[PDB]
């Protein structure tokens, strides 16, 4: 039950028949029922900031008068 | 028993490592979570938010509410500072404290442009124009108009709009600065200048404050997590 | 599932073909080093040559594989002493770099700029030092990785070893040489081995001293330092240790060739010391 | 847990090997490389320049300039050789320090062939013929042309191609040779003879030099990685 | 997520039922997320030496005289 | 994925067939040694035989399982002791070879040429010398190869320890044997374990010093040498320690089978010393 | 990490076992095999080739080049033995210093067919008949011609096909016998008669040498592996 | 390396584990196996099989041959015993040393049916009927053929068939029973009396022996597998 | 990228539904990229030993006289 | 032979193109041929109480008097 | 090359959806070469105790008399 993954490369060795360029996969597999036991994926989300930085009810457009 | 050869990096522990390990309390029922507004996925997102800066650091200001307003006045123009800031934006004392810089004092790397937004404090009926300016690094620091308004600059017209921002482009050699003071990745000089000048009609006050805020642009990140030096715990 | 694997470092290099005698217009032999190049000639080009099936390669000698070996760069020190000491218990500061030693130096100064990820290897040794009969037990130690700002430790039991957001190594004695990667670091697209500047530009209007700064020096480099600790308190025995620092750059790419260091390094940049300019010995013209 | 059983190598640390090993910085945000011109592959690609031999050691031309600088004259023929070198390229002090000499330094064996430019930088009034000789070892080293002559060899004449390459076939018993001074693996004698002698009109200087160089040919490889000892650290 | 490669064998076993000649390979799993954590692959490419060797704006013909 | 597996080694031997009784003019029995060629007799040749299915192999007398066991060829001694000693710290340096042993030796000169992968293992062993009761802390060793041409090192902690291009290993005390592999590295495309010639030729035309050399020897194998320290600092009570090395010739092919030797060996050649010529024991010509 | 147990075996250096292990020279350049003349690729091939019998071990005769000489002559005809020999062929003083019994002394069991094959080296002019046999073991060793004669035999006519070869066939209770003197797994009793006499015509020489050899037939094998007593290094 | 965690358990030696480990003698070529009359596959076969039960274990008749013999008569009828033994195969006196008894010794727990076996060894002119008992336990032991006629029981008549195999059915409350002396797991009571008596005519032997035989059935088992009491070593 | 072969198996358990009969095999997997590092395979192969045994010109026919 | 089973996922990380969401599975090989070694795997069932909460003959219909 | 066999379960824990109940299995993989270096498998054959219990040359049926 193996999950694979791809590395974000950095970095990358003189090669493109084994390192550097075709894809460069990770493997993981749980070893634990617990999923609190489970190590982090960090394959995270990014989300809008307009919560916090345009909580206005009447919508921002940054071109205009903010009043009006 | 299955043949194996440890490698060095066996038994170690290494605080950043990101391992499996055995859970102590096994078929635990966890509470569902429920939707609590105000989740926050980035710290950049936090740093992208409109903080407050202190900058009138004297010392009679310093730690008090006064740090936070810069104060003009109707006097006859000049060509000399309202304010003169270092854009070094975790280590310059009035911006390492506000939101940005206090994030920034956790990485040891930034990149990308800054904003900085004023806002007019005073009466209705005052008006004036004024003159911010960016100076990326490498020449004399502006100490007058004259230089400050050969770099990177908005002429702000006071008005009903009360605010105005001054983005500062991300102009760097580097591909990312240091959260330190450093000459190598030094970042350059923010003023703020009068245009003409303040002017009051009678029976207004003669003296103002402004405000000044700074944020982060949607092209600005950060590295190399570290810990800060904004606190510590003596014994 | 399986992923299963132009020309590469383990190729063979090319055969030689064989030649026979010449006499035309043809001159390989004659060339004009003036202009800047090397003439490109085999041994066919001048001498009569037989077909040879070529096997050999350059496979040890590709960038990754003259580089593929740990080198020490540091030797740290620390201990363990009584609580009775007028002494401070020594905990060990070093600023990364990798000029402290002189053979990977060298080695990396064929080159102008280079990119690799880092590994580094923890080789940790003790012993006692008093003529004393006393015990300790098994040591820990903490290897605390702290970048340019991070706040240093003062004392080896202040604050900063809370290590919340620094990396840290918790090394117990005689287990494995402790072992971790970093990435490519670098503030700019490559390490610089060499720099031809200065971190200031001095202004006319300004004092001398403000605009001053070190020759070839800049925070291209400054990568911040290592901190090192016995984890263990004071015991009565004083207990001294050493942490010799081993790093392999990996995964390299490196640009702008140059002739190797010549004379002994005199500090960080590129500085001779009188005395030491003399590297070549005593050989007559016509003697073998 | 799966039934393991430890081997021979466990816990060592080999300076050479190639394992994996935990990230001390997870999810760093690296900078990406750029085009930056001159890349090398393989170090075989420098020992494949040119460069310059300091041919003349002699004790007070060693470590100047001079060392460089072969001098020929207009005197009468003579069969007495110009220079003499023996074919030991990490190790003969007049080829150690070349590019070459100093990446065969850093390995074992090397093998494959070479190849000798001279230039010419008399006058262009200037002529002669010079004869290039190589002899694959185990007869009385060439001190005579006459010697010289029974080997590899160029007769070089002086004219607007201003160099001249002789190309020493790698010819040897063993399929890599010793970089260090060594009889099993030695590889012979280079030497330079007047062919037939340097010519100049009037008003012309009668004494000159020549340079030479040295480069590997696309034949050419090293192997068995070592420390050089041409850098020390004392204490 | 295996990678599997050919090793180039140097000193061949007396064996072709098992080692030296039906193509030995080797196998790589990469244990982590970050690309710096892995082992270099070797797996290397070569160029030619031209702009060390021969960097002259006009095309070097050996045969032919440097200069004309 | 999954690869699956003309005589081969572990082959049943030939049956033996049935034979009956014989009068003709075929003679497998009369023959001529003279020509130098063995006689291939079976026993149904000369005598009657019944017919067995056989069952036994020649399995483990292959060149690769005769060989398939790790030698002793060295033990080398090294220590760590006090700082106030008027004796330098020892550490070993060991010319690598397999005849300093008999036993391996004796092994591979059946044969006169061979190619083989070498796995060295590696056995440490401490002990305190002096009878006193202080103690030490867990030992480290480092085990540098250093090749011909590199510099060799002169102090247990000179410069040359910084091994950025000679292979290392670091051992922890107490932990497994360590072990390494090497390929095949000779400079030629066998090993010779014999060679009838020197590495010299002596010129008329030159003094009889300059073109002396030792009979049988060349670079053939000069190998370069272990250099071994204790890594440690000195302590107030002095460990001596020994590594011993043990050699296996893996992957192994060899050439021109030789009589093994048969009286005691006498330095790295085939010499001999009188007083050991005398392998056979008395027995009667008519005595079983 | 994943859970894995240690079993019994941990740790230990088996100096017969058979594991990877890291190369402390990657990617080396190895050199090739050429096609050297003589391969061998088992043990037993050699065992296969007849060598020389050291029959004769008397105190003057032994490591002497008179050990190998059986010397017959043309005395009247006996029934007495010429040679006796038992078949223990790692151990007897005249069978282990063979070719097959220094491998056999590598070895602790042994099976198989084994030959043994007399070269006549008297005059062209000499003839004669001799009876060569092999008595498998549990009798009174042969030490007349009555009783060697009914044990496996050849009887030999020397003439012009100058040797002859006697089979000594397996027989055996065990499936291997042991590389020792040892009762339980004895081979048994090699001898040779006179079977007529050896007869010379005058002007001939009247006693000469035959010579034996001993070799392996292609049933022959051994196993489990051991140190030899035929070699050692005092301290 | 794989990252791996050690689990409790590791290092140690179970002396009953079941794991894999390196072999000291590589490619060793193995004799084959012959076709050995005799092999066994499960020690219960043994179990199987009549051995002779030890019954009188007298101050003078154990450990001599006349333990194995049960002496009868032709007295007048009785009801009195003739022999009494516990069902406790492995450990009442009687039994413990039978084959039966030796291999439950290595066991600690058995269960399944078991038959006792008696042979009348008087003349063919002795004639008489016994009966043989079972009482499965909880009551009083029978002492008086009343009491052991009400249990499991054969009335067995003496005549040319010579033997007769009384059942012991597996009759128990446990699931199987110790293999020591235990109340809670007790089997019950074997005994045989005279049914008639035996009769003889004149110039017959008045008394003789029955000898007896205990084996498992088919439904017999054994588990838990222990060190017998049976052998010792004394320092 | 497993390798996979049989045993030639001596003393066999009472067993043929797990081990003795029904071809035992075992499995290699190389870890390294030098073949160097592997370990021994031991699957080899035999030759006729008459390149020593009969190195003679003309072929030996053992019912005939050798010299003829 | 390896059983694959899905984790009950209590908090999840930030991820739904690795963790907490496109189901976490984990993975069990047994080692051992006695069951008694094996782990425990905590997939087990639940029963209604009824045996022990209304062991009654005559059915309890909780909106009905009980007695009746 | 894994040989996957089944256990015989003893004590079941309450499940069928993981263990107690559908057929738990249990896998094997060889490392060795030398078949004495492989574990005891111990899936055993019987066989019928007859040569031991009933070695008579004319079959024994219990009913009949044995002597007749
Ligand atoms: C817990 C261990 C943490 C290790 C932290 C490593 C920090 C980065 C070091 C960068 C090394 C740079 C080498 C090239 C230097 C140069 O530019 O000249
Ligand atoms: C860190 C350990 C490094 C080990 C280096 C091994 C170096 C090569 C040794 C070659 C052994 C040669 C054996 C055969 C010698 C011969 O030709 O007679
Ligand atoms: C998915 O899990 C099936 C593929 C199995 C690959 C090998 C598993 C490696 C060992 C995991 C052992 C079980 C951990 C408790
Ligand atoms: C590709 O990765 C799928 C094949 C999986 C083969 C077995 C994996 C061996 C164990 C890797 C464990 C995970 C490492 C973090
Ligand atoms: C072939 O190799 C693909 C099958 C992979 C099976 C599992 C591999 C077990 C772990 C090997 C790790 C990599 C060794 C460097
Ligand atoms: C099912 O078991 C086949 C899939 C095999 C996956 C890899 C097995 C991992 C190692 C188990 C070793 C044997 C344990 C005794
Ligand atoms: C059959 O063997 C192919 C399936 C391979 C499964 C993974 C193997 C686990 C590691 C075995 C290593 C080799 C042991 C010497």
């Amino acid at each position: 039950g193996a999950q694979v993954s791809s590395q974000k490369v950095g970095a990358h060795e003189n090669s493109n028949r084994a390192y550097g360029g075709s894809t460069i996969n990770y493997t993981t597999i749980n070893y634990y029922r617990d999923s609190a036991s489970n190590a982090a994926s960090k394959q995270d989300f990014s989300q809008d900031p307009s919560k916090f930085t345009e909580p206005i009810k009447d919508v921002l457009i940054k071109t205009a008068p903010m009043l009006n | 028993g299955l043949p194996v050869m440890n490698t060095p990096g066996s038994n170690q522990y290494l605080t950043a490592d990101n391992f499996q390990s055995p859970c102590a309390l096994p078929e635990f029922d966890v509470t569902p979570p429920i939707d609590i507004p105000g989740e926050v996925k980035n710290m950049m997102e936090l740093a992208e938010i409109d903080t407050m800066i202190p900058f009138d650091l004297s010392a009679t200001k310093k730690n008090t509410m006064e740090m936070y307003r810069v104060r003009l006045s109707d006097k006859p123009h000049t060509d000399d500072p309202i304010l003169c800031l270092s854009l070094s934006p975790a280590s310059d004392p009035r911006l390492s404290h506000t939101m940005l810089g206090e994030i920034l004092n956790y990485y040891t790397h930034w990149a990308g442009s800054l904003k900085f937004t004023f806002l007019f404090c005073g009466s209705m009926m005052a008006t004036g124009k004024l003159l911010v300016s960016y100076a990326p690094p490498g020449a004399d620091p502006p100490k007058k108009r004259k230089e400050a308004m050969l770099g990177t600059h908005v002429i702000w017209d006071i008005g009903l709009q009360s605010s105005c921002t001054m983005v500062v482009p991300w102009i760097s050699n580097t591909t990312y600065r240091q959260t330190i003071d450093d000459s190598f990745t030094e970042g350059g000089y923010i003023s703020v200048f009068y245009q003409t000048r303040i002017v009051v009609p009678l029976s207004t006050p003669r003296e103002m404050d402004i405000l000044g805020f700074v944020s982060a642009c949607n092209d600005f990140s950060v590295r190399l997590l570290r810990d800060t030096t904004h606190i510590e715990q003596k014994a | 599932g399986s992923s299963s694997t132009a020309a590469t470092s383990r190729d063979a290099l090319p055969n030689t073909e064989a030649s026979g005698p010449t006499h035309s217009k043809e001159i390989p032999a004659l060339t004009a080093v003036e202009t800047g190049a090397t003439n490109p000639l085999v041994p066919s080009d001048t001498v009569q040559t037989r077909h040879v099936v070529q096997h050999r390669s350059r496979s040890e000698s590709s960038i990754e594989s003259f580089f593929a070996r740990g080198a020490c760069v540091t030797i740290m020190t620390v201990d363990n002493p009584a609580s009775t000491t007028n002494k401070d218990k020594l905990f060990a500061v070093w600023k990364i770099t990798y000029k402290d030693t002189v053979q990977l130096r060298r080695k990396l100064e064929f080159f102008t700029y280079s990119r690799f990820d880092m590994e580094l290897t923890f080789v940790v040794t003790a012993n006692f030092t008093e003529t004393n009969n006393g015990h300790a037990l098994n040591q820990v130690y903490q290897i605390m990785y702290v970048p340019p700002g991070a706040p240093v430790p003062e004392k080896w039991d202040d604050y900063t070893w809370q290590t919340s957001s620094n990396p840290s190594i918790f090394y117990t004695y005689g287990t494995a040489p402790a072992r971790i990667s970093v990435p490519y670091v670098g503030i700019s697209n490559a390490y610089s081995h060499f720099y031809d500047g200065f971190s200031k530009v001095p202004l006319k209007d300004q004092s001398a001293a403000l605009g001053d700064s070190l020759y070839g020096a800049a925070s291209l480099n400054d990568f911040g330092i290592l901190a090192v600790r016995v984890v263990n308190d004071h015991n009565p025995t004083k207990v001294t240790s050493k942490i010799r620092v081993y790093l392999k750059p990996k995964h390299i790419r490196v640009w702008c060739p140059r002739p190797p260091r010549a004379v002994a390094y005199y500090g960080p940049g590129v500085d001779y010391k009188d005395g030491t300019l003399t590297p070549l010995s005593t050989k007559d013209l016509t003697t073998y």
